[PDB]
């Protein structure tokens, strides 16, 4: 741990997702889109 | 999902309660208790 190839210290993180141990509460985002009106469109409002 | 509905108002008469809050806890619940 002295300032300085297999001896090199490196910062490591592990991502383990406990998603099915309970109901989910953290999500990825969902990009929206500007709305148009008075035209036949395929709408998706909140699902 | 723990759901809480309420309404406060100035017992005979009819009143409908609005929802307030839902909590995604996933808890096994059996008992409740007051805090006076």
């Amino acid at each position: 741990f002295q300032p300085t190839v297999g001896y090199q210290p490196y910062r490591v993180v592990v991502l383990s997702f406990e998603l099915l141990h309970a109901p989910a509460t953290v999500c990825g985002p969902k990009k929206s889109t500007n709305l148009v009106k008075n035209k036949c469109v395929n709408f998706n409002f909140n699902g | 999902y723990f759901k809480i509905y309420s309404k406060h108002t100035p017992p005979q008469g009819f009143s409908a309660l609005e929802p307030l809050v839902d909590l995604p806890i996933g808890i096994n619940i059996t008992r409740f208790q007051t805090l006076l």
